[PDB]
RNA sequence: UUUGCUCCACACAAUAUAGAUGGAUACGAAUAAGGCGUCCUUGUGGCGUCGCUGAACCAUAGCAGGCUACGAAUUGCAAUGUCAUUUUGCGUGGGGAUAAAUCAUUUGUAUACGACUUAGA
RNA sequence: GCAGUCAAGCGUUCAUAGCGACAUUGCUUUUUGAUUCUUCGAUGUCGGCUCUUCCUAUCAUACCGAAGCAGAAUUCGGUAA
RNA sequence: AGAACUGGCGAUGCGGGAUGAACCGAACGUAGAGUUAAGGUGCCGGAAUACACGCUCAUCAGACACCACAAAAGGUGUUAGUUCAUCUAGACAGCCGGACGGUGGCCAUGGAAGUCGGAAUCCGCUAAGGAGUGUGUAACAACUCACCGGCCGAAUGAACUA
RNA sequence: GGCCAGCAUCAGUUUUGGUGGCAGGAUAAAUCCAUAGGAAUGUAGCUUGCCUCGGUAAGUAUUAUAGCCUGUG
């Protein structure tokens, strides 16, 4: 059925403006700012207070109500992105061969390369995007950490490493090599 | 922190006690007041001061103006006739630049060939200051 | 109305197009369709790019020479479209498709000349919100176009050199309803507004 | 269809051993006064051992609705052939109107079960006189204290062909 | 051998019309959003305002449009009632410029013949 | 000829990794058959050679998934001709 | 292939089904005006880019009976509906806390306190905590949760229909 | 004087509009007027944390500083 009216609502910590025109988010914060694009989505926004903003869909049809909310998390990840920030912490296994991971300026922007996956030979590296910083843990010398304000560019990049670090025509029930996430959390808390 | 640019739409929105105007009907232009609403494609309405009757219509019948008067769920006629009087309705209406072009076009419409030779004439001055004074 | 017609093709579908263009140029008029490039389509992308991949398929075996000439560029495909609405096996047809003249983008001569709108092809007026539609320059780049990275370049020209007309357009006409609304007071125009102008 | 609702009152013919035969009535759906006939006949000759020919029709009047200026909400007991085997059905329609339910009834059933007016037999029309044995969400939506909506994408429908401006959608 | 040719300037004649007898009147982009005016701490700014059709806008009077700074009837009650714009020629008079290709002959980087490629005062 | 659905069981335990009876639904016209519409004032009739093109129900090659896949080797499946 | 009743083709054009011996409509002198059939009105194509309630978005959509094909079984894709139900004496989703003691209840005794394992079944505490649902150390521990509570203040699972 | 066109007055067939008179129905139903009860998608009024004139909170309250439904005439 066609409903009336389904409105989800964001909070907003202060620090923060959160401008809109023409479906075009734009947040800011200590952490830094960020924007998004979400023409391709009917829906509405309204500003009761300076700490909260209401949208809204109207008839939808059960399509376009599990937008809403999938958009108010957008939103809400966005800020809690730019005013915490968002820390990805993965982790390197293996049996015999070690991975010797390191960063590396190419022609272009930094890259981060893997040797000795599994004695292999190819140095496979891996693009860094724009929004992320990029560490070694130091209580532990066998993980790494992603980090930055953009979650779908963080979690997009770790998944763009393990990926590529993953074994073929082999059993994967006994090869379970490679890196793989292990936390998700923030850069405040 | 600075004051958050947000702003989305204001639209005229179907309520109980919203002024609309019938495009396409037997009492064509003429205004009426929705009184409740039947569900998402259609509504009732009664205009009496105008010589509407109290029908149940569709809303592409119709158009919404965005002028508004208060009035409860339910509505009857004689009630209607009151809030309608109460809050002058139809000045607020024929004020707006909306009603001042439909009763242009019916007067442009209405026009005989001595009024449109006028017309010609009156025309062939006023442009003759304007083209003297933008020089 | 006009003797000829310059028709914007941006935010328009195809098929909704053609049938009014086939109709009012088989009637007599002659109409120029203008930035097709610019022109919607029902349907998803891969959808509507597999219905031409399935017309790529049909070409005459024995040689193809003489088969179904498959057209890349949208002012070709709008041309196919209209075509087929249109008895072209005739002299009627073809006098007809001689009245029409089709491009990408903006030329010159249709540049400081005016542009209209079909309403009852507006994706805007006619689709519902929220499906998905698809754009001609995408579609005929993928399927082997080859100029589409200069149209843009042309047109923006177009764009930069039509915006300033328009801002000192505007900026000589704000005073012209200056002076003719300080010109309104008199019984010249209280009479004429008693007329309906 | 523009349906009217008739008031049938019928009778087996009146034979010596029993010149008062008692009389059956119906209330129908119908375009007019001689498919309410049919109508009556067809429902009757299922309960009753009579047809048309032991028959007659005594009354066909018809029953204009009584405040057809107040939006009512009307709960509909149904009962539909379809493809495979019948069922029965309970529907609520919000509209002014027991014959104009009936119409937006025909219609929102011929499109989400595809059954015709030949498969369709209306048992039961009634209002819900209080606003909370409602059971249906498609109704209980419009019965929200203050209810406002809006129409998000306006559609100017134009005369002529051509238009010289890029239309706007914003009521 | 300015018999010839090429323009533009006008004088006629000639042939044809996929069909105008007021004007093809210019921003861009979005449409669950914009145009315009103003103020400005020039911002994805504040205020006001318009739409809800171009049914607009502009031009529009005068012998089928005139004399001077008045004539217009008697196409006799309707019979397109003649103007549009390409192509060709004729001559009139003011200019402006003064050649290549093909055949034949020839070469063979070529070839069934034609063709192609080359050379020749 | 090909494929599918139930799944009693096989499958060291483990219905369905793989297979899978009793039944049951279809597809194909590269088999054989039935039929006899066309052709009896004639459509040159087995196979091979040559040559091109098409189909997918893929033998191989490419990227993938799944196993009773440790590796190696194999099977099942997928996009794909 | 072969019979029954009727209507047709044959012997029959015409408008419609794109086309078609048989279907729908309808049967023919030559012509004019009007009205219709069957079929249709985006354009080819004469005629509403008409009005109305809804369904559907398909990486082989679907679209005029005869007719030029398509099934069994499935799908939480969506729409509508039927029958049960749990439950504001706070179910069900989601986190936070406890889950203990009589007692290792006996044997398989190379070792099973619950658990590589087979017979066997109850009390105390309470809000509740299996003489044990899982992980598993030779065994012990330590974890898991069904058993209960704090937030929670909403309603909700299950099957079926087309 | 003949052919061709135009207008009128008429005749046959037909199409398209404006308008009036009348009859019927539940002698339309309704709206409207009066009147008896009822309730909330609960109006005033009064309790009620602070406060925008009780704005909120949620109790009470059946026309009151809005109204509605039903029945009868």
């Amino acid at each position: 059925m066609k409903y009336i009216q389904t409105e989800q609502q964001i909070e907003v910590p202060e620090g923060v403006t959160v401008s809109i025109k023409s479906r075009i988010v734009k947040v800011v914060g200590p952490r830094g700012t960020l924007t998004k694009n979400l023409k391709h989505i009917d829906v509405t926004f309204t500003k009761v207070n300076n700490q909260l903003i209401k949208v809204a869909v109207h008839n939808g049809g059960r399509k376009h109500v599990a937008a809403l909310r999938t958009v108010k998390s957008l939103v809400d990840n966005m800020i809690t992105g730019v005013t915490k920030g968002y820390k990805y912490k993965m982790r390197y296994v293996y049996a015999h061969f070690p991975i010797n991971v390191n960063i590396v300026e190419k022609d272009g922007a930094k890259f981060i390369e893997v040797r000795n996956f599994l004695g292999d030979k190819k140095i496979r590296n891996v693009p860094v995007r724009d929004g992320v910083t990029i560490e070694f843990s130091t209580n532990v010398k066998d993980e790494i950490v992603l980090s930055g304000n953009s979650v779908e560019d963080v979690s997009q990049n770790a998944a763009d490493l393990q990926q590529i670090c993953r074994v073929r025509n082999k059993d994967i029930r006994k090869f379970l090599d490679g890196i793989y996430v292990s936390h998700k959390g923030f850069i405040t808390e | 922190s600075t004051d958050s640019i947000v702003k989305a739409s204001n639209w005229r929105l179907v309520e109980v006690g919203r002024v609309v105007l019938i495009k396409k009907g037997q009492s064509a232009g003429k205004l009426a007041a929705i009184v409740e609403i039947i569900d998402q494609k259609k509504v009732l309405i009664d205009g009496p001061k105008a010589g509407v009757p109290r029908q149940a219509i569709n809303l592409g019948q119709v158009v919404l103006t965005p002028l508004t008067f208060a009035l409860p769920r339910g509505a009857r006629t004689a009630t209607v006739s009151k809030k309608w009087a109460a809050a002058a309705v139809c000045e607020k209406w024929a004020a707006s630049s909306w009603a001042k072009k439909i009763a242009q076009r019916e007067r442009r419409a209405a026009l005989t060939d001595f009024e449109r030779f006028q017309v010609m004439v009156l025309r062939k001055q006023k442009r003759y200051t304007v083209k003297k004074a933008l020089a | 109305s006009q003797p000829v017609v310059v028709i914007d093709a941006k935010d328009h579908l195809l098929g909704r197009l053609a049938s009014t263009i086939a109709k009012q140029v088989l009637n007599g008029q002659k109409i120029v369709v203008v930035r097709a490039e610019a022109l919607n389509i029902s349907g998803e992308f891969f959808r509507n790019k597999l219905k031409y991949h399935d017309f790529l398929r049909k070409a005459t075996a024995f040689n193809k020479t003489r088969g179904p000439f498959h057209f890349r560029a949208p002012s070709r495909i709008l041309y196919k479209a209209i075509r087929g609405m249109v008895s072209h096996k005739t002299a009627r047809g073809k006098a007809a498709l001689e009245r029409l003249k089709i491009f990408e983008g903006i030329p010159p001569p249709y540049d400081k000349k005016k542009r209209v709108v079909v309403p009852q092809a507006l994706r805007v007026l006619r689709l519902k919100p929220g499906r998905k539609y698809t754009t001609l320059g995408k579609l005929s780049t993928s399927v082997g176009w080859k100029y589409e990275d200069v149209v843009a370049k042309l047109e923006d020209k177009r764009k930069v050199r039509s915006a300033e007309y328009y801002a000192k357009k505007r900026a000589f006409t704000k005073k012209v309803s200056s002076a003719s609304a300080a010109a309104s007071e008199s019984d010249v125009a209280k009479q004429l507004a008693s007329f309906g102008y | 269809a523009h349906f009217k609702e008739y008031q049938v009152i019928g009778r087996r013919l009146p034979t010596e051993s029993v010149p008062e035969p008692k009389l059956f009535r119906m209330r129908i759906f119908a375009s007019n006064e001689v498919i309410a006939k049919s109508r009556y006949w067809y429902f009757l000759q299922k309960l009753h051992k009579v047809k048309k020919a032991s028959g007659e029709i005594v009354s066909i009047n018809q029953i204009n609705e009584a405040h057809p200026t107040k939006v009512k909400n009307f709960g509909v007991w149904v009962r539909y052939d379809s493809r495979s085997g019948t069922h029965n059905m309970y529907k609520e329609i919000r509209d002014v109107s027991r014959v104009a339910a009936v119409e937006t009834l025909y219609q929102d059933m011929a499109a989400r079960h595809r059954a015709r007016f030949r498969s369709i037999h209306i048992l039961k029309v009634a209002e819900i006189e209080k606003t909370a044995d409602v059971k249906r969400q498609y109704v209980k939506q419009f019965l929200t204290k203050d209810l406002k909506f809006p129409l998000p994408h306006r559609v100017q429908k134009s005369t002529k062909t051509f238009s010289y401006k890029r239309p706007s959608t914003f009521y």
